[PDB]
């Protein structure tokens, strides 16, 4: 609403096109080595045999200018086509579904996107998730119990200083370590960083 | 195209505004080069430092981290790479970012990915011991983390050997950097042929401006000057168009490099 | 003042380091205060507290909306030779 200059790309595309047309038109007023830049006068000032020479000069100059203009247009069109292909991919992947490739649309974990129209382009509003308010903890890679080693099915072990819990990785939410969120593999004599603790199972108290 | 001659400039003045367009195109190309480098490398907000004590579960990054001993603060591999690859109205402008700054970006990115993982690419860098970051990365390709904790030393040794092998391959085997050399050679050849084109008559009586200017009558001297002028304009326009094509191709390559940096360095693909 | 990019007059060199306002070259650029010229600063500086048994876990979150702008078209023009 207030801040300007946020639409530089569309604006400068328009400016480039307008400047190209302006210089192409303004090139019409050049002698190119002839006696005048107006065709009617040189037609009406001297006999044909030299008029053909003058028209030849004018014609070659204007042809060169036109060819230059067209070549520039082709280059710019190729660039715009590349941009449009990128926009189509972004619309298909970030608007019609949730994307996993990092930083493709938005900085952070992508949640969704919305499109809006603009005079010669498109504007994507990316809605993303950003974690905050960190906190440090002490961690271990596995837990010893009865000589066996336990690893978390999903999450990570942490301790606040006295007790150990498992949490999901992206949001602090501790839970008691149980035989339902951990799995066993071999004895604990090879892993570097194992810590002693206890793992509670929810069947023994129920049975009694 | 005039080489400090009043008559040439006066005769050229009636050709409209041609070389203004050429200067505009070249300026656009240079600005694009700076934007390319900025987009590829300035992927981070802060500048991270690796801790003085280095115990990454047995992994060894000494060959890739910078060493304070050298003044450029570059790494071993970067020094190998830098050693392997090696006026008439035209100028070469220096890049905006000097080499030390680019090395500093690379060092920051690499320290961040060693210590934090992919977290520093989304929010604030969060520390994580390297072994369990590797366990997470195994978990993302279909292998249980269990495996890594029981084959840690073997994995570390394999990684170290691979690093040493790639270092030796770069150090001994040459011609591994063909692309950069090709770019440099193409630019040099184009500039050289543009310069050498100045020694052509293009149908006039001499390829030197002073002799034709100071030998005979102006009335036809202007015709000779016109011959020289049109030839040199054609050469210059051809040069500029080639430069534009090459710039477009390089920009495509740089966009690809930016995507690869974003997707394979700051995350797991 | 003399710089690797050339010779600069009308501004004074300082020993500070801020962000880059008007890029001059060779890693230096200028800004207005009088006009001063300085060396770029790549950003802030921090040393993340690495250790082999310490982790950091977020406790809260924010939801951010950002914008991206892409051109997709340009004006269609046509030229008549013989009339031009
Ligand atoms: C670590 O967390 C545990 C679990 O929340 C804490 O242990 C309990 O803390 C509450 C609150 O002080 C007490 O009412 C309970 O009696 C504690 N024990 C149990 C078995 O619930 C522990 O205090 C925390 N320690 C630190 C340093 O934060
Ligand atoms: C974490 O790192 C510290 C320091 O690098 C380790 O502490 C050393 O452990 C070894 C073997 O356990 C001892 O021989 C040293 O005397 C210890 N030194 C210090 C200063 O503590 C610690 O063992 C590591 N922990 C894990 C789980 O890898
Ligand atoms: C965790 O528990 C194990 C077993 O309860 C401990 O291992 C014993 O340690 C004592 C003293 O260090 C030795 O005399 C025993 O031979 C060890 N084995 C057994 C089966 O008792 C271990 O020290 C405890 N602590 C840690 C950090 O692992
Ligand atoms: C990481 O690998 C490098 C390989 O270069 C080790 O550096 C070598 O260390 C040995 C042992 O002192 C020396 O004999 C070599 O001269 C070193 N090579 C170089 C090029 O300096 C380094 O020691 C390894 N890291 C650790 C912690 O051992
Ligand atoms: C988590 O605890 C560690 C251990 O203290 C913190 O690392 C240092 O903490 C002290 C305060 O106890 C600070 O003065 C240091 O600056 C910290 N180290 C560094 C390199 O900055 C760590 O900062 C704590 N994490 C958080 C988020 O506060
Ligand atoms: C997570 O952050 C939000 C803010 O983004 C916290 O909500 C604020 O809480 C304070 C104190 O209760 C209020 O004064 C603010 O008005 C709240 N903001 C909003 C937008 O509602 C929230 O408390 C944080 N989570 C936790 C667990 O503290
Ligand atoms: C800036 O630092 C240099 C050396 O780093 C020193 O010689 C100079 O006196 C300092 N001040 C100014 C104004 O240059």
């Amino acid at each position: 609403s207030s801040t300007a200059s946020a639409l530089g790309k569309l604006q400068d595309v328009v400016n480039q096109n307008a400047q190209a047309l302006n210089t192409l038109v303004k090139q019409l007023s050049s002698n190119f080595g002839a006696i005048s830049s107006v065709l009617n006068d040189i037609l009406s000032r001297l006999d044909p045999p030299e008029a053909e020479v003058q028209i030849d000069r004018l014609i070659t100059g204007r042809l060169q200018s036109l060819q230059t203009y067209v070549t520039q247009q082709l280059i710019r069109a190729a660039e715009i086509r590349a941009s449009a292909n990128l926009a189509a991919i972004k619309m298909s992947e970030c608007v019609l579904g949730q994307s996993k490739r990092v930083d493709f649309c938005g900085k952070g974990y992508h949640l969704m996107s919305f499109p809006q129209s603009a005079p010669h382009g498109v504007v994507f509003l990316h809605v993303t998730y950003v974690p905050a308010q960190e906190k440090n903890f002490t961690t271990a890679p596995a837990i010893c119990h009865d000589g066996k080693a336990h690893f978390p099915r999903e999450g990570v072990f942490v301790s606040n200083g006295t007790h150990w819990f498992v949490t999901q990785r992206n949001f602090y939410e501790p839970q008691i370590i149980t035989t339902d969120n951990t799995f066993v593999s071999g004895n604990c004599d090879v892993v570097i960083g194992i810590v002693n603790n206890t793992v509670y199972d929810p069947l023994q108290p129920e049975l009694d | 195209i005039c080489g400090d001659s009043t008559e040439c400039s006066n005769l050229l003045l009636q050709y409209g505004s041609f070389c203004t367009q050429l200067n505009r195109a070249l300026t656009g190309i240079a600005v694009e080069q700076d934007k390319n480098t900025q987009e590829v490398f300035a992927q981070v907000k802060q500048i991270y430092k690796t801790p003085p004590i280095k115990d990454f579960g047995g992994f060894n990054f000494s060959q890739i981290l910078p060493d304070p001993s050298k003044p450029s603060k570059r790494s071993f591999i970067e020094d190998l790479l830098f050693n392997k690859v090696t006026f008439n109205g035209l100028t070469v402008l220096p890049p905006l970012l000097t080499d030390e700054m680019i090395a500093q970006y690379t060092s920051a990115l690499l320290a961040g990915t060693i210590t934090s993982g992919w977290t520093f690419g989304a929010g604030a860098a969060l520390q994580i011991p390297f072994a369990m970051q590797m366990a997470y990365r195994f978990n993302g390709i279909g292998v249980t983390q269990n495996v890594l904790y029981e084959n840690q030393k073997l994995i570390a040794n394999q990684f170290n050997s691979a690093i040493g092998k790639i270092q030796d391959s770069l150090s001994s085997t040459a011609s591994a950097l063909g692309k950069l050399q090709d770019v440099v050679n193409q630019n040099a050849q184009a500039l050289n042929t543009l310069v050498k084109q100045l020694s052509s008559n293009f149908g006039a009586i001499s390829s030197v401006l002073n002799d034709i200017l100071s030998r005979l009558d102006p009335p036809e001297a202007e015709v000779q000057i016109d011959r020289l002028i049109t030839g040199r304009l054609q050469s210059l326009q051809t040069y500029v168009t080639q430069q534009l094509i090459r710039a477009a191709e390089i920009r495509a390559s740089a966009n690809l490099a930016a995507i690869k940096m974003s997707e394979c360095v700051l995350g797991q693909s | 003042f003399q710089t690797r990019a050339g010779c600069l007059i009308g501004a004074e060199y300082v020993n500070n380091s801020y962000e880059c306002d008007i890029p001059i070259g060779a890693g230096i650029c200028a800004s207005y205060q009088s006009i001063i010229a300085y060396t770029m600063s790549l950003g802030a500086e921090n040393s993340v507290a690495y250790s082999n048994n310490s982790i950091a876990i977020p406790t809260n979150f924010t939801i951010s909306v950002t914008t991206e702008i892409l051109p997709v078209s340009m004006t269609k023009t046509s030229v008549d030779c013989t009339m031009y």
